[PDB]
């Protein structure tokens, strides 16, 4: 059973906080490599950060500063907590389990977020 | 970085023609390219790996190929749930550039 | 492959590290004999 299924998502103010989650299934997030990416309708797909066993936190040049990641070992779940968000990170953020730096083996559904001056 | 283009940008096929689909590599990367499929809302599958092999239940139907600055998909019978976004996607540089996407769709009635 | 990037190319790397019985050379001038000069044989200045 593989399973990456994620929740987070929601409405936040231009310079809001909010924090997103990973619950991965049968294998292990401390210790395997996966990757924190969105997608944005008129752009492309896009790599945001990826998490290696212990390892280091790989950020895009464009967030970094702005998100980041912080594994919680107590299950199998990968958060993002992202704070001063910008206008253009409106986007389905999906994580996805790679083989190493390579390329990506698998994904999950994604959770979308919508950053506006609305309701 | 590699930035990257698809040529055949949006591509309407008869039910089984073997389509052909394709992109450039604006750097040179000897065969570092894989191919992925994101279907309509679900989640990206990769095709190819290693721009010449079929990672797990890919079929004998996806012939892809090429190599450091043009590369090929082939899809041969073209069943309605390959109507799909087709990506191509680089090994070599970091950051990495996923391809700007394939429009396939099939003719119906 | 030889044909690939600069970057992408095969770079060999030898990192040396130090840590006392190996030292650099010591240069050794001439010796003028029969004249007032400010020696150094050996340490022995």
């Amino acid at each position: 059973e593989v399973q990456l299924v994620e929740s987070g998502g929601g409405l936040i103010q231009p310079g809001g906080s909010l924090r997103l989650s990973c619950a991965a299934s049968e294998f292990i997030v401390s210790r395997n490599y996966m990757s924190w990416v969105r997608q944005a309708p008129g752009t492309g797909l896009e790599w945001v950060s990826v998490i290696y066993p212990g390892g280091s936190t790989f950020y895009a040049d464009s967030v970094k500063g702005r998100f980041t990641i912080s594994r919680d070992n107590s299950k199998n779940t990968l958060y993002l907590q992202m704070d001063s968000l910008r206008v253009e990170d409106t986007a389905v953020y999906y994580c996805a389990r790679d083989y190493g730096d390579f390329y990506f083996d698998y994904w999950g559904q994604g959770t979308l977020v919508t950053v506006s001056s609305a309701s | 970085e590699i930035v990257m283009t698809q040529s055949p940008v949006s591509l309407s096929v008869s039910p089984g023609e073997r389509a052909t689909l394709s992109c450039r590599a604006s750097q040179g990367v000897a065969s570092n390219l894989a191919w992925y499929q994101q279907k309509a809302g679900q989640a990206p599958r990769l095709l190819i790996y290693g721009a010449s092999t079929r990672a797990t239940g890919i079929p004998a139907r996806f012939s892809g190929s090429g190599s450091g600055t043009e590369f090929t998909l082939t899809i041969s019978t073209l069943q309605s749930e390959d109507s799909a976004v087709y990506y191509c996607q680089q090994y070599n540089d970091r950051p990495r550039t996923f391809g700007q996407g394939t429009k396939l769709e099939i003719k119906r009635t | 492959q030889p044909t690939n990037g600069v970057g992408y190319q095969p770079y060999r790397v030898v990192v040396l590290s130090f840590e006392a019985t190996v030292c650099g050379p010591k240069k050794s001038t001439n010796l003028v004999k029969n004249k007032c000069v400010n020696f150094n044989f050996n340490g022995l200045t």
